[PDB]
């Protein structure tokens, strides 16, 4: 925040200073602005991408096991999960996708690079 | 017409069969109308014997870009798939 406590008027508040004894918070309304200059220059955070991204990441059948094993887990939580279907959260028909479909993707991904 | 199927079913049946046997199956009675044939078939030929070293069409041109893409099918099945994620809308 930034206080500064007291005004002309006001937007023109008025009547405390008049009154006298102004005190308090009173925040001023703050803003910034910068450019899409550095935008770019902030956004370059995250040869590059080509070094950077595939291919830097293509890392995945290493874990083929867990990809699988992540996976496999799925499978058991839903069993359960469909199970309650004979109330609130943890529903029978929730986690299921959630759960399902993290694995898809990720598990997709890693097909470019083959 | 009979024979063009046998021509096609000894050329399944038989890499290799004797000129002879081919033309007892053509029932024929000279090899060279066999010969012909087998080599209008253009089927491997050496002495008394017709051959089929490749027995069938395999490549030649279309039937691609589908059904054998590796990735790309995939990719195009990602893209897809990434579209029954994106067309999901």
């Amino acid at each position: 925040d930034a206080f500064r406590l007291i005004d002309t008027g006001a937007l023109i508040n008025i009547q405390a200073l008049i009154h006298g004894l102004n005190r308090h918070y009173y925040s001023l309304n703050i803003d910034y602005h910068k450019t899409a200059k550095e935008t770019k220059m902030l956004m370059n955070l995250h040869y590059e991408e080509k070094e950077e991204s595939n291919l830097a990441a293509t890392k995945s059948m290493v874990k083929i096991a867990e990809q699988y094993s992540k996976r496999i887990e799925e499978e058991k939580e839903l069993t359960e999960e469909e199970l309650k279907t004979r109330v609130g959260r943890q529903d029978p028909k929730k986690h299921l996708s959630e759960t399902a479909d993290e694995t898809l993707e990720n598990n997709i991904v890693s097909v470019l690079t083959a | 017409a009979i024979r063009d199927e046998i021509a096609k079913n000894t050329e399944l049946s038989y890499d290799f069969l004797p000129l002879s046997n081919i033309k007892a199956l053509l029932f024929f009675n000279n090899e060279k109308e066999t010969e012909k044939f087998a080599l209008e078939r253009n089927w491997p030929i050496v002495n008394s014997k017709v051959y089929f070293n490749n027995q069938s069409k395999e490549k030649a041109d279309y039937e691609d870009e589908m059904m054998h893409e590796e990735d790309q099918k995939t990719n195009i099945i990602e893209k897809a798939m990434d579209y029954a994620i994106s067309i999901e809308n």
